[PDB]
C-alpha cells in the first residue's frame, strides 16, 4: 500500500538468444540501486530473487531452453509475492528480466487493488495471444493474459490457468510505441486501448502526452498506479545492452520526465523495469550504462530530481 | 578467446586441478562445459556449469570424482579430478554452451594434456642398428624409455643430411621407445666413425652409441 | 550414440556428404551441430540450428536434417579443408549433449607414393641381455593410411606387436614404425621373419634372418 | 606504456642521453619523473619536468649535471646525463606523476641500464680448475674480464649434461671473473679430453683449456 | 628518509604486514603509496592515498596510515607474490618525494635445501703467473640468502674477498660464488684455507691444502 519499498528480483525467461535477461536483477542491484533508494530517505525490504526452475524437467536443455508452463508457473509464485508485499505496506519494485513477468506482478496488484491503473512503457506493446506470435514469444505477448477483453481470442496454456484478466482496455496506456505486429496494432485499434506512440511525442511532446495519460487514467478518480517500464523504450544508444533494441526512441530527457511525473502523482504502488540483458552489451561500460539508466528510471519515480529536493537549513 | 592450463602426467589414483581463462566479459553470462578427447578417439562431454554456479551436471564417465567450477571474478572456469585412471588419459577443452532454435558450443580453447599412466620415470636402453639400392641405412633403437621425450643427435648434429628419427610407439605398459636411421653410400662405412648420441633429460641419462656390427 | 561413417576421401575441386544417424530422443527431436576438427587442434563450430552457418565459413558448407538423421555437404574441396568432422546434439533420454565418433576426410591433392621400408634384425647387444627387437620402419607414403602383419616363416604374429598411427614428414609424405618383440630361442629357431606392410590395397613385404649381413 | 632506451656503458666523466617513449595521448598533460636503482638497493627520485615544460625540479643527488627534458609532438621525454660518476651506475625508470589525496606513480617503463666504469675493455686469463661422492666437478676460471658477457662451452657444446656456470662476481676495481664447473665420473679422466672454449665476443677473445692437473 | 624493516617470510596462504615509518614533514602530514618491485622488473603502483587499490590488484592488499607510519597488510600468501615493496609520499621540509628503503618478501613453497659446495685451490697457470685465487662455488640452495667466512688455518680473512648475490638456478633454487685472492707464498705458507658458508643459520665449510690431489 506505498508507504515504502520492496525490492524484488525475478530472474524469468524462456531462454535462447535473450538469456543473458536473467542475470539483469544483478546487473540494476550492481548499479548501486539499494543505494539510491536508501539516500532517497525510503524504507526499504529488499525480498532477494526468485527461484525459476522448469517444470517438470530441470535437466540442463530445459534451463538453456524453457517451456511456457514454466514461466506461467513461476509468475504465480510471483503474483503470491507482489500480493503480500503490497497487503503489508510496500511499493513493489520487481527487477526483471524478459517483460513477461508483468504477467506475475499485475496480478498480484490487482489481487490487493483492483481499480488500478497500468502506464506501459515500451518501444512493444507487448500484447500478442498465444495464438498470434510463437512459443517463444511470451515476453513480447504478456498483456493478452491480464486484459479481460481478450479472453475470447485467448486459450489455456498449462501454467495460466490461475491467471484471472485483472485489467479493462480503458485502465492501461501505452507509451512510446515504434515496433508494433499488425495482430498487435488491430487490437489497440479493435478494442479502443490508447497509447502515445514515438509519432505521438514528436507531435504532442512528453509533457502534453503525460498531461493526456493521467486524465484518461486518474482523471475524475484517485487509482493506484503500476508503472511497467521496458528498458527498450529508450532509444539504444541511451540502452543499449537490451534484447530488441528498436532505433528512434525516449531520450534519456524524455524517461526521467515520465518518472518524473509518475511520482508527483504520489500514487505510484508497483514498478516493473524489464528486459535488461548484459549479455547483449558490446562491453562492460554498455553493460554498466544501460543498468545505471534502470537505477535513474527507478530513483526518479521515488522521488529522484534533476534540480535538488530533501532538507537543510546551513551554517556560518 | 578460451585457454586451458595445469594439465600434466598424473599416477593413477591421482589427482589434478584444470583452470581455463576466457576473455569476454560476458563470461560470467553463459554457460561453459568441458569436453576431452581420448588420443584419436572422438570427443565426450564430461561437464557443463551455469554462469552463476548454481547449477553443475556431469557425465556418468567423470560423476562425483570430478568437479567443475568458476571463478567469475578471475573470469576462470576450473576442472578438479580425483581418483584418476589410464582411461581418463585425453586433451581436456573448454567451451561456451549457448542456446537459439537448438544448442551449440561456439567458442572452444587449444585444450590441455592430461597424462594418467602408471609407468614410472626412467631411461632407455640404446643398441645399435646395424646396416648389413647402394646406399644402405643405418640406425639406433631407443628402447623402454619413460616418458618422452628423447633428443637424439649423429656425431653431434654434424650428422645431418639423411637422418630419420620415427615417432615413438606407446608400447600396451606405458613405456615408450623408437627408432634413429640414417641414408649413407656402401664406400663409407670403414673410414669413417658411425655414433647416435642420444639424451633423455627427464632422467639426465646421455648415450652414445657406435655402429660397425656389419660383419662383412 | 550418434553415428557417422570413419573416413571420406576427394581431390581437390569435388564435393561430399558426411551422414549423422541418430534416433527419437535426438536427431529425432533436437538440433544438430557440426564441428570441425582440424588435426592437432581443438575443434571449430561451423553449423548449429541443423544449417546455420557461422561467420566467415564460406556457403561451400551446408548441413540439412530429415527425422532421425542429418549431413554435412561441402563443394569445391580444397586443401586445409581435410579433417575430422563430428556431429552433435541433445539426446532426451539420458540428459546429454551427445556427439558422432566423427569422420577423417583426406582431400587428395598428392600422389600415392607407396611406402619404402627398412626391416633390422635383433642387435648383439639385445641378444646379449637375453632380448629380441625387430625394427620395421615405413616411410615417404601418402595417402596417411597404412596395415602391417609380421610373419615368421609362413605364420602370421599379432602377439608381442606394437605399431604407431601414420604421421606427417617434412615433404607432408607420411611415416610410421612397427616392433616385433621375440625371445632370442624363437628368433633363432625361425628360417626367416617378415614385416608385410599394406598401403592402399598394395602390400610391400621385407624380410631378415638370423645369419648375418 | 612507458619504455626508456639509450642506457650503455660511459665512462667516468662522461655524458649520455636517454629517452622515454609514452603511447598515451594524455602524455602531453601529465607530469613524468624519473627514478633510478643503484644495483640491488632501493628507489630515488632523480628529476620531474612539468606537462608543458615550464617546470623542471631536480634532486640534489643529481642537480645542475642533469637535465630533463620533453618533446611532446614526439611523445617522448629525455634525461641529458653530464659528469657521470660510478655512483650514477643504476637502472633509469620514467614515470607517470598524478595527484588525488596526494601523489602517486600509476604509470612506469620497463628501465634502462648506465654503467659508469673506469674500466676498459679487455680478454680474460682463463685457468683450469683441476679435480683432486664418487664423481667429481672439473672447471675453468675466468679472470678479470672487461666488460660483460663470456660465453663459455665445453666441447663446443657436445659437454652438455652436468656443466654449471655461476653469474660473475663485479670484482671492487670494477673488472669481472666468473667460474665454470662440469661433474663427471671418475673413472671417466683419462681416455676422454676435457676442453672449457670461452670467448669475450667484445675482445673477439677465444680460448681453449685443457684440464689434467689431477696429479693421481 | 622513510625506514621499513629489510625483510619478510611466510608458506603459501599466510599473511604479513610491511610498516613504514617517517615523521612530522612527510607521513604525519602525507599520503603513502606502495610500490611492488617483482625480482628483475620495474616496480608497479598497488596502493595510493593510503589504502586506494588501483583495478585488479585482489582486496588481499590493505593500506593503513596513522600519525607518523603507514603498514601493507597482505593475505592469503601466494608464489608469484614474493618481491620488494617500497613506501612513498612526499615530504615537506626538503620539497621531494621519498621512498622507503624497500623490503624484499619471500614465499617459502619450497624446502630449505642447504648449499653444495665445491672450493678448489689456485692453479698452476696461475701460481707461474705470480698470482693465486681460491674459488668457492655454492649451489641448489633455498631459500636464496647465505654468508661466506673465509679462514686461513683458524684465523678469519676479509681481505681480497669479492662474493656474488644469491642467482635463482633452472630449478627456482639459487647458486652463488666467493672469490679470495692470495699471493703465492701466503697460499703455500698456511696448511689449509676454508670457505665457511652460513645458510639460515647452518654452516658448511670446505677447506684446501697446497700439496696435490
Ligand atoms: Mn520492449
Ligand atoms: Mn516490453
Amino acid at each position: 500500500m506505498v508507504h515504502s519499498v520492496a525490492v524484488i528480483g525475478a530472474p524469468f525467461s524462456q531462454g535462447q538468444k535473450r538469456k543473458g535477461v536473467e542475470h539483469g536483477p544483478a546487473a540494476i542491484r550492481e548499479a548501486g540501486l539499494m543505494k539510491r533508494l536508501s539516500s532517497l530517505g525510503c524504507h526499504l525490504k529488499d525480498f532477494g530473487d526468485l527461484s525459476f526452475t522448469p517444470v517438470p524437467k530441470d535437466d540442463l536443455y530445459n534451463n538453456l531452453i524453457v517451456n511456457p508452463r514454466s514461466v506461467g508457473l513461476a509468475n504465480q509464485e510471483l503474483a503470491e509475492v507482489v500480493s503480500r508485499a503490497v497487503s503489508d505496506g510496500y511499493s513493489c519494485v520487481t527487477l526483471g528480466g524478459d517483460h513477461s513477468l508483468a504477467i506475475g506482478t499485475i496480478s498480484g496488484h490487482a489481487r490487493h487493488c483492483p481499480d488500478l491503473c497500468v502506464v506501459w512503457v515500451d518501444a512493444h506493446a507487448d500484447i500478442n495471444t498465444p495464438l498470434t506470435t510463437s512459443s517463444g514469444n511470451l515476453h513480447g505477448q504478456p498483456v493478452s493474459f491480464l486484459l479481460r477483453e481478450l479472453q475470447d481470442k485467448v486459450p489455456q496454456l498449462p501454467g495460466f490457468s490461475w491467471i484471472k484478466p485483472c485489467i479493462s482496455s480503458a485502465s492501461i496506456v501505452y507509451i512510446g510505441l515504434r515496433d508494433v505486429d499488425p495482430p498487435e496494432h488491430f487490437i489497440l485499434k479493435n478494442y479502443d486501448i490508447q497509447y502515445f506512440s514515438m509519432r505521438d511525442i514528436d507531435r504532442l511532446g512528453i509533457q502534453k502526452v503525460m498531461e493526456r495519460t493521467f486524465d484518461l487514467l486518474i482523471g475524475k478518480r484517485q487509482r493506484p498506479i503500476h508503472l511497467s517500464f521496458d528498458i527498450d523504450a529508450f532509444d539504444p544508444t541511451l540502452a543499449p545492452a537490451t534484447g530488441t533494441p528498436v532505433v528512434g526512441g525516449l531520450t534519456y530527457r524524455e524517461g526521467m520526465y515520465i518518472a518524473e511525473e509518475i511520482h508527483n502523482t504520489g500514487l505510484l504502488s508497483a514498478l516493473d523495469l524489464v528486459e535488461v540483458n548484459p549479455q547483449l552489451a558490446t562491453s562492460e561500460e554498455e553493460a554498466k550504462t544501460t543498468a545505471n539508466l534502470a537505477v535513474d528510471v527507478i530513483a526518479s519515480s521515488f522521488g529522484q530530481t534533476r534540480e535538488g529536493g530533501h532538507i537543510v537549513y546551513d551554517q556560518l | 578467446q578460451l585457454l586451458e592450463s595445469g594439465g600434466g602426467l598424473v599416477r593413477p589414483g591421482g589427482s589434478l586441478r584444470l583452470s581455463c581463462a576466457a576473455s569476454e566479459f560476458t563470461f560470467r553470462y553463459d554457460y561453459h562445459v568441458w569436453v576431452r578427447q581420448a588420443p584419436g578417439k572422438g570427443l565426450e562431454w564430461v561437464s557443463a556449469i551455469s554462469g552463476s554456479g548454481g547449477s553443475t551436471y556431469y557425465a556418468d564417465s567423470v560423476k562425483s570424482r570430478f568437479t567443475i567450477s568458476r571463478d567469475n571474478s578471475k573470469n576462470t572456469l576450473y576442472l578438479q579430478m580425483n581418483s584418476l585412471r589410464a582411461e581418463d588419459t585425453a586433451v581436456y577443452y573448454c567451451a561456451r554452451l549457448r542456446a537459439d532454435l537448438g544448442l551449440y558450443m561456439d567458442l572452444w580453447g587449444r585444450g590441455t594434456l592430461v597424462t594418467v599412466s602408471s609407468a614410472s620415470t626412467k631411461g632407455p636402453s640404446v643398441f645399435p642398428l646395424a646396416p648389413s639400392g647402394g646406399t644402405a641405412a643405418l640406425g639406433c633403437l631407443v628402447k623402454d624409455y619413460f616418458p618422452e621425450p628423447v633428443t637424439v643427435s649423429w656425431n653431434s648434429g654434424a650428422l645431418t643430411s639423411g637422418v630419420h628419427t620415427f615417432p615413438a610407439v606407446l608400447q600396451s605398459s606405458g613405456l615408450y621407445s623408437l627408432s634413429s636411421v640414417v641414408t649413407v653410400p656402401s664406400s663409407s662405412l670403414g673410414t669413417q666413425t658411425y655414433i647416435c648420441n642420444v639424451n633423455h633429460k627427464p632422467s639426465n641419462t646421455k648415450v652414445d652409441k657406435r655402429v660397425e656390427p656389419k660383419s662383412c | 550414440v550418434l553415428t557417422q561413417p570413419p573416413s571420406v576421401s576427394a581431390a581437390p575441386g569435388q564435393k561430399v556428404a558426411v551422414s549423422c544417424s541418430g534416433s527419437s530422443s535426438n536427431i529425432g527431436s533436437h538440433y544438430v551441430s557440426w564441428y570441425q576438427q582440424l588435426p592437432g587442434t581443438a575443434p571449430k563450430l561451423l553449423i548449429y540450428d541443423n544449417s546455420e552457418r557461422t561467420s566467415g565459413i564460406p556457403d561451400r558448407f551446408s548441413g540439412s536434417k530429415s527425422g532421425t538423421s542429418a549431413t554435412l555437404g561441402i563443394t569445391g574441396l580444397q586443401t586445409g579443408d581435410e579433417a575430422d568432422y563430428y556431429c552433435g546434439t541433445w539426446d532426451e533420454l539420458t540428459s546429454n549433449l551427445v556427439f558422432g565418433g566423427g569422420t577423417r576426410l583426406t582431400v587428395l591433392g598428392q600422389p600415392k607414393a607407396a611406402p619404402s621400408v627398412t626391416l633390422f634384425p635383433p642387435s648383439s647387444e639385445e641378444l646379449q641381455a637375453n632380448k629380441a627387437t625387430l625394427v620395421c620402419l615405413i616411410s615417404d607414403f601418402y595417402p596417411g593410411a597404412v596395415t602391417v602383419a609380421w610373419k615368421a616363416d609362413s605364420s602370421p604374429v599379432k602377439a608381442g606387436v606394437e605399431t604407431t598411427t601414420p604421421s606427417k614428414q617434412s615433404n607432408n609424405k607420411y611415416a610410421a614404425s612397427s616392433y616385433l618383440s621375440l625371445t632370442p630361442e624363437q628368433w633363432k629357431s625361425h628360417r626367416s621373419y617378415s614385416c608385410q606392410v599394406t598401403h592402399e590395397g598394395s602390400t610391400v613385404e621385407k624380410t631378415v634372418a638370423p645369419t648375418e649381413c
